[PDB]
């Protein structure tokens, strides 16, 4: 739909298409690998310039105004005043303001840079759409952060996000479902999800939960095996992954005889003690299938160390 | 880091006298000057080879092995 | 004590050797006790007020950032380590 | 040596220096 | 395939492109690539 304006390097003498071309960076020459004829000379390499990412900000070149080695406050104040009174940049400033708040929210929870980059990208892709017009901005930011965490394999829980961003679960759930649909819609248009996108992904929660309790890495590995094998029981498979992980952690806590009571485990992870004990009864009947064979074989942990009711 | 095999100047073999030199200092109660002469190191080119050597190998051996068999 | 929090949210003790290899910052956490008090009084017009405690005095530890720790300092792990301990930690005496 | 009140020599000053570096070190100012 | 070595407990591991970079025994996150098994020639000069 436009002029070609394409340059293809081919050897006139050899005429073989496609041609074998070797780029001698050291000698600054492009030479035909067959006859040795030089096709182009004085090749350039591939401060005075700035690199910006055209995925979170697109094409938006702007320059700030600030004090120099000599400057009067009058000019700086009025010049900044004039810059603010622009109509073209107002539309993009809202998106930029959203990124600033997302960065502050992400930086207040001690999350990696990848999450905020993913969260900002998710916001931009799903922003400026007719579907997301009746939802609070807080819900949109929280949903984007949750999506960003999922893409980084460090997915958090709904409660963890709700601790910082205050939005009722109904709006949170509806926004997330809408946001996922938008990503799917734009994925087919031109990916987005993988095995990690699955909601449960319980294995990711165990390392953090045990860390909060201060358990050793050996206990964490045993809990991971227990949780992975915990999905074979139908009576527990339909339970929430948080309860599955916490109860699995509790079983390993008593297996290794750590002096930590359930009253504090549920207080730290915000899980009802009755639910932990209620799930323990179901999980107590399948203990033989929920213990790593190697750990019992070595002798570190025995099935007789688990109290029975 | 470890005792040189040969004297730098004249090429005399001095790498087989490090343990003897240490033994003379410790058990024989000899000063470094007498121990060097008893080992047959007469030219001062050879004397400085053993006299000024620093055994850094012992310090390195304190670290646990990176790859144990 | 010096510590590092990973991407998944697991926090563990950080030693200088690991920090050098992992391109991490050798720093510890800072916590401060925060007391939140609220006073109210009936502001009768044209009179000085007498604020009174309204039985709401909350009093928890708040994280306020990380402070880089100088090696071989009172807050570093190598201050209480003997020569053998340093060799175990792959640190030069 | 023989008397606990005899004057010291210039060679005995190095013992004082050795004590100084045993307590302080070479990077005492940075750590302190 | 490839065999790695933990940098804290000296445990030999085997990792794939999908496996997470971490020791499964002690939990360390620093791994050393194992010495190549192919002979290497050296000149004694
Ligand atoms: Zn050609
Ligand atoms: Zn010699
Ligand atoms: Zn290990």
């Amino acid at each position: 739909r436009g002029p070609n304006l394409n340059i293809v390097l081919t050897c006139p003498e050899c005429k073989v298409y496609p041609p074998k071309i070797v780029e001698r960076f050291s000698e600054g020459d492009v030479v035909c690998a067959l006859c040795g004829l030089v096709l182009s000379d004085k090749l350039v390499d591939t401060r005075v310039g700035e690199a910006s990412n055209p995925l979170l900000d697109g094409n938006n070149l702007s320059t700030r105004i600030g004090k120099g080695e000599t400057t009067d406050m009058r000019f700086t104040k009025e010049l900044n005043k004039a810059q603010g009174k622009n109509v073209m940049d107002k539309k993009d400033n809202e998106v930029q303001a959203a990124f600033a708040k997302i960065t502050m929210l992400c930086d207040a929870a001690e999350l990696p840079k990848i999450v905020k980059d993913c969260a900002k990208e998710a916001y931009k892709l799903c922003h400026d759409e007719k579907t997301l017009k009746g939802k609070s901005m807080e819900s949109i930011m929280a949903a984007s952060i949750l999506i960003g965490c999922r893409r980084a394999e460090v997915a958090r829980t709904f409660k963890e996000i709700q601790s910082l961003i205050h939005v009722k679960t109904k709006e949170f759930g509806k926004t997330l479902n809408i946001m996922k649909n938008i990503l799917r819609g734009k994925s087919e248009d031109g990916k987005i999800d993988t095995d990690n996108m699955s909601g449960a992904q319980n294995l990711t929660y165990i390392p953090r939960f045990c860390s909060h309790l201060g358990l050793p890495m050996q206990v964490t590995t045993s809990a991971e095996y227990t949780a992975k094998k915990c999905k074979e029981i139908k009576e527990i498979a339909g339970k929430s992954p948080i309860t599955i992980a916490v109860v699995s952690i509790y079983l390993n806590i008593l297996l290794f005889q750590i002096p930590i009571t359930a009253a504090k485990v549920g207080q730290t992870l915000q899980v009802t003690e009755g639910t932990i004990k209620s799930g323990y009864k179901i999980l107590y009947e399948h203990r033989d299938k929920l213990v790593d064979p190697q750990l019992i074989a070595n002798g570190v942990v025995s099935l007789d160390n688990l109290p029975g009711v | 880091m470890i005792v040189p095999v040969r004297c730098f100047s004249c090429g005399k073999v001095v790498g087989d006298k490090w343990e003897s030199y240490l033994n003379l200092l410790q058990e024989d109660e000899l000063d470094e000057g007498t121990a060097l002469s008893r080992l047959g190191l007469k030219r001062y080119c050879c004397r400085r080879m053993i006299l000024t050597h620093v055994d850094l190998i012992e310090k390195f051996l304190r670290y646990n092995p990176l790859e144990k068999r | 004590k010096p510590m590092v929090n990973e991407s998944d949210g697991v926090t563990h003790a950080l030693y200088p050797q690991e920090a050098r290899l992992r391109n991490l910052t050798y720093s510890s956490g800072l916590f401060v006790d925060v007391k939140k008090r609220t006073y109210e009084a009936i502001d009768v017009p044209g009179r000085e007020l007498k604020y009174e405690l309204i039985a709401e005095e909350s009093e928890g530890k708040v994280f306020i950032g990380r402070l880089p720790i100088m090696l071989r300092s009172k807050n570093c792990y190598l201050s209480e380590a003997t020569e053998s301990d340093l060799y175990k930690l792959k640190e030069c005496p | 040596f023989e008397d606990e009140s005899a004057p010291i020599t210039a060679e005995d000053s190095w013992a004082v220096i050795s004590a100084f570096f045993r307590e302080k070190g070479l990077v005492s100012q940075q750590l302190d | 395939t490839l065999k790695y070595i933990c940098a804290e407990c000296s445990s030999k591991l085997s990792l794939s492109r999908t496996d997470a970079v971490r020791c499964k025994d002690c939990g360390h996150r620093i791994l050393l690539k194992a010495r190549t098994k192919r002979l290497v020639q050296f000149e004694a000069r």
